[PDB]
């Protein structure tokens, strides 16, 4: 559990700042791409936990292809784990093709529940 | 810790009981015996095992027997409660000349004799580790070493100085043949009888462990080839995404 | 509703054991846990068996251990199988949390089982010291007598709980009969929290290698998990074969076979090998309540670690770092046991602590930050607008 | 029967996940196969790829672990042999 | 090569049961029998059956 | 939890009793109530209904065993009393 | 949804304990049920605590309870409560089954119950008799001889089962053992049965004295049916309290308080109280064999019962002689216990085979035509054409 309204701050903050993204930003993308769920031709939006309500609750409003393809790539990614195999570089995920298509309602989703919650407790206080 | 009475590891000899496929050579285990009670008689007690255990390992059907009319067992007394002295059976326990125990303190200037029943694994190494500690002893302490009056050293023992008598004197055993008279010969005929009481069930169990061993081999190679088989339905199954049409 | 799922006895044995939706990504390792139950029961039952044929009075005790070892037909094999079934219990339990902790399978579906078993652990590791006092050797008794003086250690209060606890200012046929008689008692509370952690785990169901979800697939556990379960207890019942037969006494230690005589103790006295990481953990800190709450603490810790990883992917199979300080903490659990083992004396004492405080360390502070970076390099480096 | 608590997942018709679509199958029974088609194969190029992929998070700790044991052993070594009567008394202050 | 002989063999249920627990009991009991007489042969002298020869005159 | 199988019963709500409409219940709430007042009459009362009602049910089976048993024990001591050494031959014989 | 009802543990209890659809015309007589099942986890603890200070030895099981008595604190109390317990646990259970008898409970959707509860009453048998066995009095040796030489008449089989039971050729160490050993254990397997037992009727509930159906109007099991469960239990605690400290001498008899020596015995031996009526019925057919096929006949008429009556209407309490044969049943059990109790001889031994007859008439023929002629009576009442 932590809140990606942090994250997207601390993401915000390094991506403007020039020497100290300029210093972590390749060894951030070569991360990346020695992380390993490339190959298995999985998105990262893919493998973040789906468990906790708030999650549900931005899945719920997924639009039905990326479900579908979501639901296509979790099968693929489970049977070729399954033969301990990797397809090869045909069903790769391309540099480029891993955007986050997930983001934005996460964003979304934790802003409102975040200032329900503070709203509901709330105290009358100048 | 510090080597000094840590106590070096005796390096691992050969032996004919230490292997996956052997048993007790006890061709010599009654030469064992005649060993330990020529000796060892009025040292220790050893009386943990019974003679049940002695027939057909060591003795076939008749020195037990005669051993056991050697010797009186205190019977119960009679109508006129007095006490009696009567034969040994075959399913007692090797006796000692201590009545329990207090005849062994008083006697050994010193501290008692361990029971060497469990002696064999009582401590670290094992086979071995009795070998080398009625073995590398010196006729001498090293240089610099002034044990208390009357003590004996043995380097490889952790303590350095034990109250055993170094009665391994050679040339006083002569069975029958030309064997006995070296340390080496009584020695093995010592570790492998005291093997032997430690563990009255080394052949049987390597019996049992053999035939074991062969029947899960193969049982787990049966399941090996039943597991590979029965999914082989569910680790070749392929998937094809068609994307469905645009219309919720 | 057919015979099998419409009867309620036979619908119970349907849900559980007929048809039960596994995922289809399963490794070898919770099979190693369906073990971890068999090899438990098989405790129980090979106990039942010795409690049968065994007699506890101090008068007998050892008698009745020798003529179990010696004097019936197929006696000796109980007391090895008995031994190595500990052995092995330990060591799979320690494997079980293992993989419960690289797959990150404490998260939150299933933090009520991961209680359930932390405390499972927690009286297990007691139950196994009891059972170890049952023994009355040169050391058992020894170490019975080691626990209760460190029990003794509960602040405001010094004798008389001590006193209450161990049957008075000796030990008679009261308190060794009152400790094999909570030794038998204990496994049937673990039995019961065990059926509860079944409970548990079959209301939540089972996590992934993959850390993802599982729903999107799932197969039957009979005919296709019934055989693996097959196949990794006929392996593990060679290996027990291949421990109980050929080399029955070398996981334990050549101490425990002196008669009752608690007047002169053996050179070399150390306790089992499944105990002594927290033995280094109690002689680190140099303090005896302090060093008994702090023992705690290292066994309770579980229960505090999870909502402490930040770590928003689940497991640890696509993070590097993580899984890189994973290994350097189980290495660290091996080296304390092993620093453990040996004595104490400069400079084991030193590097015994630095392992010590990495551990807690480790565990309060590194796997949070560490997870924050995953993150934060996570998000980072997709993004490149 | 009064129903369960919500759980994202349940029995056989409602796993939970989401509805899916256009996902086809091609199973074949085991009796039309080879049982160990590709175990050779397997078992040494699959295998010694794994152990290469994890050759890179395994073997440092352990080097490095082993490293400090073995120093360990030998400051402990060194200490008491020809230094116990002069380095010993200056260690244990 | 699997003769109708040899097919007529694999559709019996109900009887096949107890004459294959009773090849099972056969086979068990050769196999003990040929594991015994094995390691009797693999060591001769040290065991307990010529040492009555050994010592006969 | 799962659905069971043939049932005659359920749980609150759908227990499955015969659909009934018409029928109307009350309650006086009992803290306001001072319930016992002739509990003494009341326990009277109901024992002389339930023994109006189970008269024979009761006294019959006892009684004629009793006699029954009676009868063997008088026939004992025609028997069993100084007596048997004119009757225990025509019993055993 | 409360979270009562989320918590599964808490789910369970909840639809298991606090909230059971009861029926509302329960009696003293169903709360008799929960009673018994009281009893019995009461008689396990105070079990449990007597064997924690007891000795499985021979020489040392008369001499163990003896050193319960004089030397450990309070320990006449769990020796008493145990025996006066497992005394009222067995005339609660004849009640329990006679009031399942009268109301009808055998019926269509009960008939897994009545067959669980018969299994538990044919383990119930020997359950006690062993445990008393297991004393080793001066009549306990001859009931463990009784009980272990009466399977000998079976053909083709007469000595391995004996001997196997023996633990040899004789009565020695290992008879005492197992018997022991299997009077501890097979109460859990009770204990499992009743768990079962539980299990299929909050599956299909309870029945009415009514004898029509009971689900229009139901109230949950807490603060209604707790509180009658607790005066019943109440009243129980006080009469087996008054019993246990005032007379103890009641309930069990004074035969075991001897060592066990087959030199000097009186004639005054009679199996405990609640034997009597499955042994007069032994002692009727005079064979040796003939005794346990008839004890199999005598306990499988309870399980006979089931779809063997003609009686549409459930129950008795609306027939209008059926309850006095009933009751004709019920004082011939009682008069074949007490003649039981009293030696062979004429005209007792003559009673024997009479009252065995009646026993097992009412059972085989009285039931069916009594049925049918009450069904056929309420018949032709009931119609004028
Ligand atoms: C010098 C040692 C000799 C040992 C001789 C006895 C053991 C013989 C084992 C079989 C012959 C060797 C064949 C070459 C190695 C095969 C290893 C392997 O991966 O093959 C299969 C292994 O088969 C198993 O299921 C093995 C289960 C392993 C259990 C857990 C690991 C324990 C250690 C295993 C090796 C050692 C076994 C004996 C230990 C004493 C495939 O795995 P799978 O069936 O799970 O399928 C997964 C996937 O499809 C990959 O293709
Ligand atoms: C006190 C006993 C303790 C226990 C005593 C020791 C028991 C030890 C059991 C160990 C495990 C044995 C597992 C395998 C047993 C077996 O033979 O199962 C096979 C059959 C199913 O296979 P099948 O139908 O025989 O296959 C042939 C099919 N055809 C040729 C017609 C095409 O399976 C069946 O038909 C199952 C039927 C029911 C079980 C029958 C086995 C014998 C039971 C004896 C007792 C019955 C009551
Ligand atoms: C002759 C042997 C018959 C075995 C029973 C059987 O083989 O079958 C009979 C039924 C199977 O009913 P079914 O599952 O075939 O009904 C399928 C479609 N609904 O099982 C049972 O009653 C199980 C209960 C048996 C109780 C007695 C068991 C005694 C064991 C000793
Ligand atoms: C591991 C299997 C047992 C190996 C063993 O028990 O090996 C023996 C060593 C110490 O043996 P030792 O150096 O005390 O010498 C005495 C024997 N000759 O135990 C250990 O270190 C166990 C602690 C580290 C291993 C377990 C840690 C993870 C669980
Ligand atoms: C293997 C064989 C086992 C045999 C077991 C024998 C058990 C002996 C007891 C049997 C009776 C008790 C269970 C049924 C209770 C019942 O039915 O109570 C319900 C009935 C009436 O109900 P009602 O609705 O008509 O009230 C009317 C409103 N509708 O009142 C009674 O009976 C009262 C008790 C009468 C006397 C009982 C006789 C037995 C006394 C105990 C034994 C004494 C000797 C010792
Ligand atoms: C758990 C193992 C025991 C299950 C018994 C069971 O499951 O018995 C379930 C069936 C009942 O079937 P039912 O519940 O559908 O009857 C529901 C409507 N009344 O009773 C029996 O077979 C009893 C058969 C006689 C006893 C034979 C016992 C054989 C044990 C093997
Ligand atoms: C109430 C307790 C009854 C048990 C009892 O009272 O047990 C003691 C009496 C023994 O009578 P006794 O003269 O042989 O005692 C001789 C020494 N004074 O058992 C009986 O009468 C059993 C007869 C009734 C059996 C009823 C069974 C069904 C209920
Ligand atoms: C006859 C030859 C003997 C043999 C084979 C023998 C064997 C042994 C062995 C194996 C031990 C224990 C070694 C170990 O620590 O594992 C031992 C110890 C001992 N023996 Fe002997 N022994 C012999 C003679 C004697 C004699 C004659 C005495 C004196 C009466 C004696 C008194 C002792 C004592 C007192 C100990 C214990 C020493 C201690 O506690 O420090 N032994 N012996
Ligand atoms: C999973 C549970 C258990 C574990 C881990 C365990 C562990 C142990 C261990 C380590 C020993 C020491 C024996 C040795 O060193 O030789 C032991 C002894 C013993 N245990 Fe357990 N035990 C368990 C359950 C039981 C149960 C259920 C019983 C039931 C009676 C039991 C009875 C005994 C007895 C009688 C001994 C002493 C016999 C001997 O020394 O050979 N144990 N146990
Ligand atoms: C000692 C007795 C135990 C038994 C018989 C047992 C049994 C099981 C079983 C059957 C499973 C389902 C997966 C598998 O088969 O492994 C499981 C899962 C699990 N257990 Fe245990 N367990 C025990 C102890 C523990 C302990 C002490 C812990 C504490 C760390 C624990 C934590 C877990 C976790 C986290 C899972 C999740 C695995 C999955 O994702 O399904 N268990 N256990
Ligand atoms: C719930 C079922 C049980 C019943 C009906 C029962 C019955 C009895 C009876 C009647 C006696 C004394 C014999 C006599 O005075 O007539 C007895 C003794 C005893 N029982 Fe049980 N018992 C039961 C369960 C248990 C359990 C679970 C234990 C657990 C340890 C136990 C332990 C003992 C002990 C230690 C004695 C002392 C005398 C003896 O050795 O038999 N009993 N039991
Ligand atoms: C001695 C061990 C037993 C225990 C602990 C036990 C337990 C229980 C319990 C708790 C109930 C619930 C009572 C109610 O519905 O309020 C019950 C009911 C019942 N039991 Fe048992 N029982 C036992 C023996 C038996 C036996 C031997 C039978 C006969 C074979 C039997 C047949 C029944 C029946 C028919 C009911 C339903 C009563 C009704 O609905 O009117 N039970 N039992
Ligand atoms: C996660 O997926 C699953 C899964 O869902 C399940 C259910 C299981 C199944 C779980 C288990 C097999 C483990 C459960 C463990 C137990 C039930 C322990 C049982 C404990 C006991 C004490 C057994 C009880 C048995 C007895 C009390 C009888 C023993 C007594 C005897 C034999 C008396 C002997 C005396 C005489 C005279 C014969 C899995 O293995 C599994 O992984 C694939
Ligand atoms: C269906 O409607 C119901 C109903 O819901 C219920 C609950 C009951 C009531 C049922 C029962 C009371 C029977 C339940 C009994 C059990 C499940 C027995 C289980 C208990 C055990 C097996 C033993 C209990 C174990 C312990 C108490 C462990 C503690 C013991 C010891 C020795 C450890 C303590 C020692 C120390 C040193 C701390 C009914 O009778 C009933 O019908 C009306």
């Amino acid at each position: 559990p932590q809140s990606f309204t942090s994250i997207a701050r601390i993401g915000d903050y390094i991506l403007k700042s020039p020497v100290l993204s300029k210093l972590c930003v390749p060894v951030a993308n070569q991360f990346i791409n020695l992380a390993g769920y490339k190959k298995l031709g999985l998105k990262f939006d893919d493998l973040i936990a789906e468990e906790n309500p708030i999650m549900q609750t931005a899945l719920r409003r997924l639009p039905e292809d990326e479900s579908y393809a979501r639901a296509y790539r979790i099968i693929r990614a489970h049977q070729t784990e399954l033969t301990h195999h990797l397809l090869p570089r045909n069903e790769w995920i391309k540099a480029q093709e891993d955007v986050p298509y997930l983001l934005p309602y996460i964003l979304e989703a934790e802003a409102a529940a975040k200032e329900k919650d503070e709203l509901d407790n709330i105290e009358v206080s100048k | 810790m510090t080597a000094a009475e840590h106590g070096l590891h005796a390096p691992a000899y050969a032996w004919s009981h230490n292997g996956p496929f052997e048993t007790f050579d006890h061709a010599s285990i009654r030469r064992g015996y005649q060993v330990y009670r020529e000796v060892c008689a009025a040292c220790h007690s050893l009386d943990r095992v019974a003679w049940r255990t002695l027939v057909g390992v060591s003795h076939t059907n008749e020195e037990v027997r005669n051993m056991a009319e050697e010797f009186e067992y205190d019977d119960e007394p009679d109508e006129q409660g007095n006490p009696k002295k009567r034969p040994g059976k075959l399913s007692d326990y090797i006796p000692g000349p201590y009545p329990n125990e207090q005849a062994a303190r008083a006697a050994n200037q010193g501290a008692l004799p361990p029971d060497l029943s469990l002696i064999v694994k009582a401590r670290h190494g094992g086979c071995d580790y009795i070998f080398s500690l009625l073995t590398g002893y010196p006729d001498e302490p090293p240089a610099g070493v002034a044990l208390p009056p009357g003590s004996n050293y043995n380097p490889y023992f952790p303590g350095g100085s034990i109250a055993m008598a170094r009665v391994l004197f050679d040339d006083m055993v002569e069975y029958e043949d030309g064997t006995p008279a070296t340390t080496s010969q009584m020695a093995k005929d010592v570790t492998t009888f005291l093997n032997w009481c430690a563990e009255p069930e080394h052949d049987e169990r390597k019996r049992l462990g053999l035939k074991t061993v062969i029947i899960l081999s193969s049982l787990y190679l049966l399941s090996i080839w039943v597991k590979k088989f029965k999914w082989a339905g569910i680790k070749t199954r392929k998937f094809v995404f068609n994307p469905p049409k645009p219309r919720k | 509703m057919a015979f099998r799922k419409s009867n309620v006895y036979l619908s119970l044995v349907n849900s559980y054991i007929i048809d039960s939706p596994q995922p289809s990504s399963i490794n070898y390792w919770w099979n190693m846990g369906s073990l971890l139950g068999l090899c438990l029961v098989i405790q129980i039952v090979t106990g039942i068996f010795m409690a049968m044929h065994y007699s506890s009075n101090i008068e007998l005790a050892f008698s009745s251990v020798e003529h179990i070892m010696r004097d019936v037909h197929n006696g000796y094999i109980l007391r090895y199988l008995h031994a190595n079934g500990a052995s092995f219990f330990f060591m799979v339990m320690f494997m079980h949390m293992a993989k419960g902790l690289y797959y990150g399978s404490y998260r939150s579906p299933r933090v009520t089982l991961w209680n359930v078993g932390v405390i499972i652990f927690i009286l297990t590791i007691a139950t196994a010291f009891l059972g170890y006092c049952c023994v009355y050797g040169q050391m058992s008794h020894w170490g019975a007598t080691v626990i209760t003086n460190l029990f003794s250690a509960i602040p405001f209060v010094g004798n008389d709980i001590v006193s209450w606890l161990w049957g008075g200012f000796s030990v008679s046929n009261p308190t060794i009969q009152r400790f094999f008689a909570l030794h038998y008692l204990v496994p049937f509370i673990i039995a019961a929290m065990v059926i509860m952690h079944l409970m548990a785990l079959h209301i939540h169901g089972s996590s992934n290698p993959l850390g993802i979800t599982g729903n999107l697939d799932r197969i039957p556990m009979h005919s296709y998990f019934i055989f693996k379960d097959l196949v990794t207890v006929f392996l593990f019942m060679l290996i027990l074969a291949l421990f109980v037969f050929y080399s029955p006494n070398t996981l334990g230690h050549p101490d425990n076979y002196i008669p009752g005589n608690p007047l002169v103790t053996p050179a070399s006295i150390v306790p089992e090998w499944y105990l002594l990481p927290f033995y280094a953990i109690l002689r680190s800190i140099p303090d005896k309540l302090l060093g008994v709450i702090t023992m705690f603490a290292a066994i309770l810790v579980l229960l505090v670690l999870p909502f402490t990883d930040r770590s928003v992917v689940r497991g640890n199979t696509f993070k590097v770092l993580s899984k890189f300080f994973f290994f350097i903490f189980v290495f660290n659990f091996v080296l304390l046991g092993q620093i453990g083992a040996c004595h104490v004396e400069v400079p084991y004492v030193l590097m015994g602590q630095i392992a010590t405080f990495i551990y807690f360390a480790y565990f309060l502070i590194i796997v949070p930050v560490i997870s924050t970076i995953e993150n934060v390099l996570f998000y980072i480096g997709r993004v490149n607008k | 029967g009064p129903p369960s608590g919500k759980t994202y997942m349940g029995w056989w018709g409602h796993m939970g996940g989401p509805k899916q679509k256009g996902i086809t199958s091609y199973a074949v029974s085991p009796y039309a196969q080879k049982p160990l088609q590709g175990i050779f194969h397997n078992a040494v190029f699959n295998s010694f790829r794994r152990f290469k992929s994890q050759f890179l998070y395994v073997l440092i700790p352990a080097g490095i672990y082993w490293y400090w044991w073995k120093n360990g052993n030998e400051y402990n070594e060194f200490l008491y042999s020809k230094a116990g009567r002069e380095e010993l008394e200056r260690v244990n202050v | 090569s699997f003769s109708s002989l040899y097919k007529t063999f694999f559709k019996r249920n109900a009887v096949f049961v107890g004459t294959i627990f009773a090849g099972a009991f056969v086979f068990q009991t050769v196999f003990d029998t040929a594991i015994t007489s094995w390691y009797e042969n693999h060591n001769k002298g040290k065991l307990w059956k010529d040492v009555k020869a050994r010592i006969a005159a």
